[PDB]
RNA sequence: UUUUUUUUUUU
RNA sequence: UUUUUU
RNA sequence: GGUACGAAGUCGAAACAAGGUAGUUGAUGGUGAACCAGUGGCUGAACAAAAA
RNA sequence: AGAUCAUCGAAUAUAACGG
RNA sequence: AGAGGCUUGAUAGUACUACCGUAAGUACAUAAUAUACAGUCCCAGCAGUAGCGGUUAAACUAUAGAAGAGUCGAGUAUUAUCCAUACAUACCAGGCGUAAAAAGCGUUCAUCCAU
RNA sequence: UCUUUGCCUGGAGGUUCGUACAGUUGUAGGUAAAAGGUAUGUUAGAGACU
RNA sequence: UAAUACAGGGUUGAACUGUGGGUUAGUUUCAAUGCCCAAGGCAGAGCACUGGAUUGGAUACCCAGGGAACUGUGCUCCCAUUAAUAAGAAUC
RNA sequence: GCGAGAAGGGAAGUGUGUUUCAAAG
RNA sequence: UUUUU
RNA sequence: AGUCUUAAACACACCGCUCGUCACGUAACA
RNA sequence: UUUUUUUU
């Protein structure tokens, strides 16, 4: 939790903007594409510390869904959240693929 | 960014006339702002290194204190309304790195845009 | 701990003031009366000397390498002016070796 | 410097570096944070103070209600504590007695009478104000201390017209054997107002 | 910044970063360009010009200033009054007589005591540290030793006078930036104060502040020493604290930029041309420049009629007019007569009645 | 709550303890006003009047009373002010430049314009104490109205009213203009006093002054004596403060009599 | 939750209230009705000065309501100057005029305010000889003069001449 | 080194001030006194009479112009005079025996002593309106509270330099009165930050 | 520490 | 209860 | 078994400075108490110490 | 509906699924 | 003293929001002291890291020891509690010669840094 | 002047694959000075000489 | 630590390459002396051990004998822990 | 016919809460 | 509590 | 015997400084 | 000029 005066500093606002995306979108790279029509997207987030005034990074691995199964391992993609639960692990939907690794 | 912090050691000398400095794209832009204020007599890019002259007056140099705020391991940012509180009742020179190039602290408040404090020149506490 | 600041208080930055500047302050402060020679130096202040030494530079001595070849081809130059002080062969400006180079 | 901040785990390495302990309140730690704790005495002895301090100091081992025993000092002249006696202890360190870090409380404790002889320190010795002492604080009448200076002044501008107390105006102040009267309005003003008010 | 795996697979502009193919202006690159222009004009150097007439034809002139026989043949052949006290005082005693001793103040800091061992017993000698300096623009610290406390004080003060150093203080009594100072554990941070507020410091050290000549400042000692005594390290903190101060006149000379205060307007930078506009003009040569200069045809100055002003006594306040009210005329008449009196008005009387 | 002070309880005046000193015991001594620099603008009377007839002949003025109620009407200030006026207006007196340069110099020396009270120094319609005679500044007057008025005025006001003395002096102001002048005999005399230089000379009277160590000492007491800013503020209740003065009315006199009682009695029985 | 009061020797003295007031705007403001309202000094007391009272009084009165590029610049400047000058018929100082030519310049004076309020031309008298010259700030003349058509043409040339060297397109 | 013969320079600021060792020297200063008490008591009666006679012809501003008195000072003369007379006519109490704080008692002594030495003033000497002048009024006068800076730094150039950012007024809440009744007082709360006026 | 005021930078 | 005092 | 504090008795002369014939340390052996013998490492090492 | 540092008790770590 | 609890050996600068030398409880009445003195004498005790007490020290007891020399006051004071006053809880704002602190020498995973 | 790894908080102390693997400075009875060092003096069966 | 065989490191010359890097666990080699085990022997040395000295009252100091320990592809890093008390970049 | 736990600390650690948005039974 | 000496 | 040089954990300075076993007493981790 | 300095 952040105090009222902690929500107006440039350090916190800058971190917020980086994390914040349209439709709560995220950026990550796929690390597992073994199961059919399934890909695990590894997203990286950021956080601010009001004590030492330094920002660190922590990975957030999540599961996604692909229709055409165009994405492959080691390919940065875009994910979008959803207001339901489908499958045991599936919690995201693909939109597009930015980069493609050769084979 | 690392090469930027290496300029304070060379420019902060008393018994010297000219000192070398590693060549960098960002370093060239910084020297332009300092020369306008009358802090550096001149500089010249000698290829892999830049030769910068030193200014003196009545023995003592024009530069007496250098403070590095920004570091490669982190990033200091201040809002337009917060920079005024920090910088008040002083004659110091703060290098601000805004989106539209590099400007001093005096110009940053005029535009009202959020800059980035890089270094301090002729600054006290 | 102790003198561990290469770039700091180790290197003093004290302003250098001449007699013209020091006397101007004391007279104004009322500590010392104006002498008869105060105005003599006001019209012709002394020339600055701190900035003159900054132009000093060290150059490489090219005679050390050039003189080696001259003696090799003509080693009969050491005989001339041998009993005179300053010349060593274990040279003065007047020595033939220095003139040729 | 900022050398200690390096690394992505700066939020878990720096904070774990405790400077020191808490020097204050390091001796009185068996009270469990309570201001005071009752106890019972089971041993009475006389511990000799360390050098160069000579003499003998009276001490007693008091068992706290929390099942802990610790030596306690009994300041003040006299002694009344014996075996199986309840006494209330408090904070306080004694340099002469090693290890003792507690002090007893007089009055509030059980079977602990008041001090023998003490007038300066009242609260400390839990001594109530005696009736005799209270009566002495009310006696304030020492103003009649005329001198030769007053005698000359009186017989220069205050001897022609001057009203006495009983019924007479003209008196005999010039006589050396006689004594100049006092003021009937100002002399002893504070004492007169208080005495005449309580009389109701 | 944040050179993570994701950032490294997106910031690469190209598969190969050919640095050797970069175009950077070097020294040899420009030298070759100039030489290529010269068709098959090279670097040249010039030696110093040594002329004998520079000093040969000038040294003789300097000789005329000392050719007199009474200034050349010779070479090449204790009290001061103090009128309000009126007592003899040592003048020189190893002290500059030119410097006035009736304008400085001293402040005793501490009187330390030392111990010395000998073959028989122990020997003790006292010491003191006395700071002497004018309270306007001067400061100094001296240290010495003596056999007794009284003698030590006098000796310590002697060194302070001989080691007087000037300070760089603003004319306006307003510092620029707060200075900080160090020697081992110590920190002496001087916090400036607004003009018109006065000093604010420890009462013990209050006199010290005054002696420094510093106005509107908050001097605080942040643990002068955390071990042993705290008087010796403290001595050197003052020295390397006031040297860092800078005034307007200093920064402006090198900064060549607007360095003005808030109250005054362009006091140090404004330099009106007093040798071009107010130039003298005589009536003998004025007629010649009338037919050569531009004729006067302009309208931008109304208050342009003034000449040599002669001191003259006037009384604008006491000036009857046709519009003043009757009461004002009466009131001014009595007041005017009171100031013109030279028998009662210009006199001092102690008692009220003419006793 | 906060009761007694926990500290050094140093005095307001700033004096040390010990024998042969004003203060004996450690304390604050807030009531002691004698040690504090105070003015005396009142008057004091005598203790006895030898005169038979009751009269107020014992009233005397105080030294500080004369300077406490000054009056800006004394004669020896106008003379000094006049001399400084000439030295203050020298920048424009010797400014042989055009009207634009002269006007700017006067503006800084004395702010004056529309809606402001100016001293009228330098204006064309003002009399000044010039070193030598000079003609008025008739350059600002219109040329159409003067030319038409010169004929209707008549010989009475064309050669004997103003022109009789319009060219008596060799010098002039703003060049020369024999055609344009003022036929009417309007005297532009009188002037106005300044508000800046006049206020400085008036306040000058408030700052006038009428085995020894080499360097004089600077006791702490000296600082606090005159200056009242560096002095600790009072904290005691007013009621107690006021009661202390009442206590001393009858207490103080007793102490004086008690001391002399022993000394006087000793000599009457032994000496 | 505090009641400040003196607790020292100086318990009874004049204590005037001070209200610091810095500059309202750094931009250069013009004179209102000819009265200057510019700031002279930064030191301002609590009492409002008469100079400042004028600006605030007028503030409440204002109601809330209400090819090449170089060739094009000159082409529009000439057209605008000519069109504006022709509307009056069916700035710099130093504009001399003769006594007998007052009617000719009077109409021009009053006609420039309808199309260029910024013009602040002045009037200077001179010996009556039929002369009518309009000078500029740098000392250059822009219009030199040697049934009713002749009179109208004389004033038409003057209105457009001043606007040619003053207008900015 | 520089020429600037004026009375608003850095050194000329706060003229006749102790700068050095003279700060600790004791110096006597004149005692201040309000203008409404230095005037002749006689004239106060006269002024009061006029005011109470015909407020229309003798307005608060017109009356003070003839005698050279400020609008605020003249108001106190009538108020202080009224009460003094009321207690005398009604035979309530004498002015000397009137109860008042100690701050006024010392003021009365100064007023009597001021006239005993110099005398009462027949006519006031003060300006009705203020004037913008360079003077030292406290420590808050020579400071910029908007930008919070003491030293202004600007670029030196002959060409027109860009202007600075102008400040905006501070919007604060205020209160006004709409309906006032003996048994109730209604007020309205104004919120300038509200976009919709309604 | 404000007469007719419930208003007042009172000081 | 006295002394002083626009 | 071992450790803390107070008082203080007997039996010994280990550390200081080359006298205990240099002295701390890693792993063992031995002896009423200073600790002692051997190997490795260190100086926190004392004396002495070149011409044709 | 999305995002949203964990801390103390000294400490002791690889576990669950299919051939 | 309209009225009580503390201190009475050294040491402590005794609080800061308006005013910031721009002025009186200014003078007479109205001037004094407690490192004077009394009791015990390594015993009885006091106290705060440092301490005092033997032949008498303003350090222990005692104020008809004198109308107590001081600070608060209708309360005062002891203990206890916390992020325990720059014992910097250490980005602001402490270290790694002798003093508490750099792993015996080296190649690799992840993170951070670089032109 | 800048990047990253490791380590310490006055001195000081502990019961009388299973006898295996892993892991360890810290919950006291006690104390107010341990200690680096520039200089002086003294001691030295430690070197030299009037 | 002369000769010979295997394979490293450093200095200089040409070609090629065209940002390849600094630090480093949930990691991996080597590592004096001592001890367990094992292999061992016929030299030079010596802990324990009755082998010739002690005292001014106690001893291993000064000789000699003397079956452990002294070459390991192993188990294995406790120390005063192997070339200063920083693994890198910049100012000469 | 209408209202009524207005006296609740027993459950939970990645939860309870906070923040950004959305909601024409 | 009492109250124009 | 008087000096010089070096070392030192002592400086009421070698009549200095300091350690260990055993005997008695008071206590916390049992 | 008021029981003003003057004080439950």
């Amino acid at each position: 939790h952040y105090k009222t005066w902690q929500r107006n500093t440039a350090g916190y606002l800058r971190t917020f903007m980086r994390n914040k995306l349209p439709n709560n979108e995220m950026i990550g790279y796929v690390i597992n594409d073994k199961h059919p029509k399934s890909i695990r997207v590894a997203c990286d987030r950021f956080m601010y510390v009001m004590r030492y005034k330094k920002t660190f990074r922590y990975t957030k691995k999540v599961w996604a869904h692909d229709e055409e199964s165009e994405a492959r391992l080691g390919d940065v993609v875009r994910i979008q959240p959803l207001g339901y639960r489908i499958g045991p692990w599936k919690n995201y939907v693909l939109v597009r693929v930015l980069h493609k690794e050769p084979r | 960014m690392q090469r930027a912090c290496e300029m304070v050691v060379s420019l902060l000398r008393v018994d010297a006339l000219s000192q070398r400095c590693p060549f960098h794209v960002l370093n060239v832009q910084i020297l332009d702002l300092l020369q306008r204020e009358g802090l550096i007599r001149g500089f010249k890019v000698d290829g892999t290194k830049i030769d910068i002259l030193l200014k003196h007056y009545k023995g003592a140099p024009v530069i007496r204190n250098i403070r590095v705020v920004s570091k490669p391991s982190r990033d200091i940012w201040l809002t337009p309304h917060e920079l005024k509180f920090r910088t008040r009742f002083n004659t110091g020179l703060w290098i601000m790195q805004t989106s539209c190039g590099v400007i001093s602290h005096r110009d940053c408040l005029r535009m009202g845009i959020g800059g980035k404090m890089l270094m301090a020149i002729n600054n006290g506490y | 701990k102790g003198a561990v600041h290469y770039t700091g208080t180790n290197f003093r930055r004290v302003q250098r003031l001449d007699i013209v500047d020091r006397m101007r302050a004391l007279v104004a402060q009322g500590l010392v009366d104006a002498p008869l020679w105060l105005s003599a130096a006001e019209r012709a202040p002394p020339m600055e000397l701190s900035n003159l030494k900054l132009m000093d530079r060290k150059v490489h001595n090219k005679y050390l390498s050039l003189t080696q070849a001259v003696l090799k081809k003509y080693p009969n130059m050491r005989f001339q002016d041998c009993y005179v002080d300053g010349n060593d062969w274990s040279y003065r400006a007047d020595h033939p070796v220095m003139q040729f180079v | 410097s900022t050398r200690s901040i390096s690394g992505r785990l700066f939020y878990k390495r720096r904070p774990l570096q405790v400077p020191k302990l808490k020097p204050p309140n390091i001796r009185s730690k068996w009270l469990e944070g309570a201001p005071q704790k009752k106890g019972i005495c089971v041993k009475v002895r006389v511990q000799t103070p360390r050098k160069p301090n000579s003499g003998l100091r009276k001490v007693a081992r008091v068992r706290l209600s929390t099942g802990r025993t610790v030596l306690v000092y009994i300041p003040g002249i006299g002694h009344n504590l014996n075996v199986h006696s309840v006494v209330l202890v408090r904070g306080g360190r004694c340099k002469d007695v090693p290890g003792c870090n507690y002090k007893a409380v007089r009055g509030v404790a059980d079977l602990l009478p008041v001090k023998n002889r003490e007038r300066k320190r009242s609260k400390y010795g839990v001594k109530l104000s005696s009736e005799k002492k209270e009566w002495r604080l009310q006696r304030w009448n020492n103003k009649h201390l005329t001198i030769e200076k007053d005698r000359e002044l009186f017989n220069q501008f205050r001897w022609m017209t001057w009203r006495n107390e009983e019924g007479e105006m003209r008196t005999s102040p010039l006589a050396d054997d006689e004594e100049v009267p006092r003021h009937t309005q100002l002399f002893n003003r504070w004492y007169r107002l208080k005495m005449q008010r309580e009389g109701k | 910044l944040h050179n993570s795996h994701q950032a490294r697979v997106l910031r690469r502009r190209h598969v190969y970063r050919d640095k050797h193919l970069d175009h950077v202006p070097t020294e040899r690159a420009r030298q070759l360009a100039e030489q290529r222009s010269a068709f098959e004009p090279h670097l040249r150097v010039k030696l110093e010009k040594e002329k004998f007439l520079r000093d040969c034809m000038r040294e003789q002139e300097n000789l005329a200033a000392l050719f007199t026989e009474t200034e050349k043949e010779t070479l090449l052949g204790q009290t001061v009054y103090d009128a309000e006290k009126g007592m003899f005082v040592r003048e020189r005693e190893g002290v500059d007589p030119l410097i006035k001793l009736h304008e400085l103040r001293q402040t005793l800091l501490s009187v330390s005591r030392m111990m010395s061992m000998n073959k028989q017993g122990r020997v003790y000698y006292f010491r003191a540290i006395v700071a002497v300096g004018n309270g306007r623009g001067l400061f100094g610290i001296g240290i010495a030793f003596g056999p007794s406390p009284k003698e030590a004080r006098s000796n310590a003060a002697l060194a302070a006078i001989q080691n007087l150093d000037h300070i760089d203080f603003d004319v306006g009594r307003t510092l620029t930036t707060p200075v900080h100072g160090s020697e081992y554990s110590a920190h002496v941070k001087i916090v400036p104060r607004p003009l018109g507020k006065g000093l604010k410091s420890n009462l013990r050290y209050l006199p010290l502040l005054y002696l420094m000549g510093i106005d509107n400042c908050r001097v605080s000692f942040y643990g002068p020493s955390a071990s042993a005594r705290w008087f010796t390290r403290a001595k050197a903190l003052k020295r390397a604290l006031e040297q860092l101060q800078s005034r307007r006149t200093l920064a402006n000379a090198t900064g060549q930029k607007y360095d003005l205060l808030v109250a005054p307007g362009e006091h140090w930078m404004h330099w009106p041309d007093r040798w071009f506009r107010p130039i003298s003009t005589e009536y003998a040569r004025m007629l010649e420049r009338i037919k050569k200069k531009r004729p006067p045809s302009y309208r931008r100055g109304f208050r342009a009629a003034i000449d040599e002003v002669i001191p003259e006594e006037i009384r604008p306040e006491f000036t009857p007019y046709t519009w003043k009210s009757p009461l004002q005329k009466w009131a001014e008449e009595l007041k005017r007569k009171r100031l013109t009196s030279h028998n009662v008005y210009e006199t001092e009387v102690f008692l009220h009645p003419p006793a | 709550p906060r009761g007694s002070h926990r500290g050094g309880v140093f005095p307001v005046s700033g004096l040390t303890w010990g024998m042969n000193r004003p203060y004996l015991k450690r304390g604050l001594y807030q009531h002691r006003r004698d040690h504090i620099f105070t003015p005396r603008w009142g008057t004091r009377t005598a203790n006895f009047n030898p005169s038979a007839l009751p009269d107020g002949s014992t009233r005397r003025w105080e030294n500080d009373a004369f300077k406490a109620w000054p009056l800006y009407g004394l004669p020896h200030h106008v003379k000094l002010y006049a001399v400084n006026e000439a030295r203050y207006l020298v920048p424009a007196a010797r400014c042989t430049a055009g009207p634009e340069i002269t006007q700017y110099i006067l503006n800084q020396l004395d702010p004056g314009g529309a809606g402001r009270n100016c001293s009228g120094i330098g204006r064309p319609d003002v009399r000044l104490p010039l070193a030598k005679p000079a003609a008025p500044s008739t350059t600002h007057l219109p040329r159409h109205l003067v030319q038409i008025a010169r004929h209707v005025m008549g010989e009475a006001g064309e050669k004997v009213r103003r022109k009789a003395l319009s060219f008596a002096s060799t010098l002039s102001d703003q060049g020369f203009s024999p055609d344009v002048f003022d036929p009417f005999g309007t005297p532009l005399s009188e002037r106005s006093r300044i508000k800046r230089l006049y206020n400085l000379v008036c306040e000058a009277d408030s700052w006038r002054v009428k085995k020894a160590a080499l360097v004089r000492d600077l006791p702490l007491a000296e600082i606090l004596y005159s200056r009242h800013t560096h002095r600790l503020q009072s904290r005691r209740h007013p009621f107690w403060i006021d009661m202390g003065y009442k206590k001393r009315i009858v207490r103080i006199p007793y102490l004086y009599r008690r001391r002399v009682a022993k000394e006087e009695a000793q000599e009457r029985e032994f000496g | 939750a505090h009641n400040p009061l003196p607790r020292r020797y100086p318990l009874y003295k004049h204590r005037t209230l001070f209200l610091p007031l810095s500059l309202p705007s750094y931009s250069p403001q013009p004179a209102i009705s000819g009265v200057a309202v510019a700031p002279l000094t930064i030191t301002t007391n609590a009492a409002q000065l008469p100079r400042t009272l004028l600006l605030q009084s007028a503030v409440r009165q204002l109601r809330p309501l209400s090819s090449s590029w170089l060739a094009s610049l000159a082409t529009s400047l000439q057209d605008d100057a000519a069109q504006l000058a022709g509307q009056c018929f069916p700035g710099t100082f130093l504009a001399v005029y003769s006594s007998d030519e007052f009617p000719a310049i009077c109409v021009v004076r009053e006609a420039l305010g309808r199309v260029a309020p910024g013009v602040r031309l002045a009037l200077r008298q001179e010996a009556g000889e039929g002369l009518l010259k309009i000078f500029r700030d740098d000392g250059m003349a822009v219009f030199v003069k040697d049934t009713a058509l002749a009179k109208r043409e004389a004033g038409r040339a003057a209105v457009q001449s001043i606007l040619l060297a003053c207008g900015v397109a | 080194q520089n020429r600037f013969p004026v009375l608003n320079t850095a050194e000329n600021f706060r003229y006749w001030k102790d700068r050095g060792l003279d700060r600790l020297l004791p110096r006597v200063f004149p005692l201040k006194l309000p203008a409404h008490r230095r005037v002749d008591p006689l004239l106060r009666e006269y002024i009061f009479f006029l005011h109470s006679m015909d407020p229309a012809r003798f307005s608060i501003r017109k009356l003070g112009e003839r005698y050279g008195l400020k609008e605020r000072t003249v108001e106190l003369i009538c108020r202080e005079f009224s009460v003094a007379e009321f207690l005398r006519r009604t035979e309530l109490a004498t002015p000397y025996t009137r109860r008042v704080s100690r701050e006024k008692a010392v003021l009365r002594m100064k007023e009597a002593l001021f006239s005993l030495k110099l005398g009462y003033d027949q006519l006031g000497d003060e300006d009705l309106d203020e004037q913008e002048e360079h003077e030292f009024r406290g420590f808050r006068s020579t400071q910029d509270w908007i930008q919070r800076q003491n030293i202004e730094v600007e670029m030196m150039s002959a060409f027109p330099l860009p202007a600075k950012r102008n400040p905006l007024p501070k919007r604060v809440d205020v209160d006004v009165t709409v309906h006032n009744t003996p048994k109730l007082k209604v007020m309205n709360w104004i919120d300038p930050n509200d976009k919709v006026v309604f």
